[PDB]
């Protein structure tokens, strides 16, 4: 849980995976400067938009960032500085539990939905009593550590940019305002991608209609497997007061009751 | 690694909770007043589809701590999971500002308020027919494990003369398998030891029952009026009871104290209570004596 730092002689790129909202994620490879050693890595470039010119050195949401260490989120391996922040992470080959949920669907245990979301729960438990606020918390930065065990990603990257719409909290779309708060929103949002196996929240809509269904009261409709006493959860997660919303605690809690007994709160088959 | 576990056998609460925007439906007047918040009459278009719904909207005062909201969020939790012809249902919610819960409109409301206005057409089988309806209410939650901690005049609305529905649900609470007492305000219509113990359980509604059909018989008076809350208890511990309503036969009225016994294993049962007005209720001149019939 210290930050390495990387040169860029040390890091290689091999193929692009995908890019999103903020950076470009690369499959690359970690050859130490001493060493012929080719290591499987994963190497997120970000684009310095600062104009001062300031990814050439390590800043201090940098080490943050590159603090961090627990069970359910994923590590930073090291960072290397420069024109392009580059984020190094392991390579995890199971892909996100976004994918995951699309391709198993119903196939998968009830007490694994109910566990993911318990895991999911502690990762940004984690990461709230830290300061760590996450700012793209979503099913497809969940990913698959382990075929039983996931981790958060993506964290923090959201404040190394200058100042997704569908797992946004509203003071978040209207006044540009980041809590964990809104992180409980966007948690919301995740657990039901993956009790409907992967849908798209608001899917009929344009993002510019969205935030009018918020404010009318309108929210996600209930997950076909999901028992109400499931879907009350990310309902309360969804309220338009702040101080209203569930804390991560009281979320990994209320969720772990609930996976000590599956078919009650779950129906697939 | 995973959560160990261990089940048990109770059903998956599979009620539909739907949620509703505020612009599906309109606020015509108000119904109600009070410190809860405001309940509305008003029409509810689905869109799409064809109808227009007259519903009662209840709307509500503003988060207190992460608990108070609970409260309106419990609620719509029990209204959403009841079935049955004599509790109404949930129809949804709108998720603003301020929750409003979305229930179907009864056209003559409070059963209290009907039984005040219309003293003089109120005959013997409407009253037992009601009291009927009631129970069966009651046995359907109880059936269900929720106990309702708010049994009143004021909470039963009436769909129509003959038809009259339970509601408030803003106090209940479910009872686990687990359990069957609840601890914890209504004075004048609690159970003894719910005001020296804070002890809820079934035969703590079948007091509340006992009252209940007090204030029908006597068409909508005051219980213990111009006795404080305060005192009640003390009441209660000498044997004093809510007096015999005059157009109650001896008979009604040992149903009635039967209700209001001390020992909550003494008191009827919700079941008992549907076979015995429902006895009544095929000859209602018998155990009745009003003179409009
Ligand atoms: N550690 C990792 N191992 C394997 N694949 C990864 C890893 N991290 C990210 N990816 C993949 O990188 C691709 C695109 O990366 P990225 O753009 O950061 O994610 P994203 O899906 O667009 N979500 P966003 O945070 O909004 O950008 C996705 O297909 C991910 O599966
Ligand atoms: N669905 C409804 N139809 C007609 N009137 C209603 C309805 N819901 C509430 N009311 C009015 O509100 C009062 C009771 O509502 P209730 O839900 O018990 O309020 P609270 O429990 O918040 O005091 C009654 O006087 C009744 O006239
Ligand atoms: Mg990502
Ligand atoms: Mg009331």
């Amino acid at each position: 849980v210290l930050a390495r730092i990387f040169k860029e002689t040390e890091l290689r790129k091999l193929k692009v995976l995908g890019s999103g909202v903020f950076g470009t994620v690369h499959k690359g490879v970690w050859i130490p400067e001493g060493e012929s050693i080719k290591i499987p890595v994963c190497i997120k470039v970000i684009e310095d938009k600062s104009g001062r010119q300031s990814f050439q050195a390590v800043t201090d949401h940098m080490l943050a960032i590159g603090s961090l260490d627990h069970a359910h989120i994923v590590r930073l391996l090291g960072l290397c500085p420069g024109s392009s922040l580059q984020l190094v992470t392991q390579y995890l080959p199971l892909g996100s539990l976004l994918d995951h949920v699309r391709q198993h669907r119903g196939a998968l245990g009830p007490q694994l939905l109910l566990n993911w979301g318990v895991q999911i729960a502690k990762g940004m438990y984690y990461l709230e009593e830290h300061g760590m606020v996450h700012r793209n918390l979503a099913a497809r930065n969940v990913l698959l550590k382990s075929p039983s065990q996931v981790q958060v990603a993506d964290f923090g990257v959201a404040d190394l940019l200058p100042p997704p719409i569908k797992w946004m909290a509203l003071e978040s779309i209207h006044f540009g305002k980041y809590t964990h708060q809104s992180d409980v929103w966007s948690y919301g949002v995740t657990v039901w991608e993956l009790m409907t196996f992967g849908a798209e929240p608001y899917a009929g809509l344009r993002l510019a209609e969205v935030p009018d269904l918020l404010e009318k009261g309108g929210r996600l409709a209930q997950p076909q497997i999901c028992t109400i006493d499931v879907y009350m959860v990310m309902v309360k997660c969804w309220m338009i007061d702040e101080n209203i919303r569930p804390t991560f605690k009281e979320l990994a809690n209320e969720f772990t009751r609930m996976a000590r007994d599956p078919p009650r709160y779950l129906v697939i088959k | 690694l995973v959560e160990p576990l261990t089940p048990s056998g109770e059903a998956p609460n599979q009620a539909l909770l739907r949620i509703l925007k505020e612009t599906e439906f309109k606020k015509i007047k108000v119904l109600g007043s009070g410190a809860f918040g405001t309940v509305y009459k008003g029409l509810w278009i689905p869109e799409g589809e064809k109808v227009k719904i007259p519903v009662a909207i209840k709307e509500l005062r503003e988060a207190t701590s992460p608990k108070a909201n609970k409260e309106i969020l419990d609620e719509a939790y029990v209204m959403a999971s009841v079935d049955n012809p004599h509790v109404c249902r949930l129809l949804g919610i709108c998720l603003t500002s301020t929750v409003q819960l979305i229930t179907q409109l009864m056209p003559f409301g409070c059963l209290l308020d009907y039984v005040r206005e219309h003293k003089d057409n109120i005959g013997s089988q409407y009253l037992l027919n009601w009291c009927v309806q009631i129970a069966k209410g009651m046995n359907y939650l109880e059936d269900r494990r929720l106990v309702h901690r708010d049994l009143a005049a004021r909470n039963v609305l009436v769909k129509t003369p003959q038809h009259v529905k339970i509601t408030d649900f803003g106090l209940a609470k479910l009872l686990g398998a687990e359990e069957k007492e609840y601890h914890a305000v209504p004075i004048k219509w609690m159970a003894l030891e719910s005001i020296l113990h804070r002890i809820y359980t079934h035969q703590s509604d079948v007091w509340s029952y006992g009252v209940t059909v007090w204030e029908l018989m006597t068409f909508g008076s005051k219980p213990y009026d111009g006795i404080p809350a305060s005192e009640i208890s003390s009441i209660l511990e000498k044997g004093e009871r809510l007096p015999q309503p005059p157009i109650c036969t001896i008979d009604v009225y040992m149903i009635m104290r039967k209700c209001w016994m001390i020992d909550a294993d003494s008191r009827p049962k919700f079941r008992e209570l549907i076979i015995e007005f429902s006895k009544m209720a095929r000859d209602p001149q018998r155990y009745l004596v009003i003179q409009g019939d």
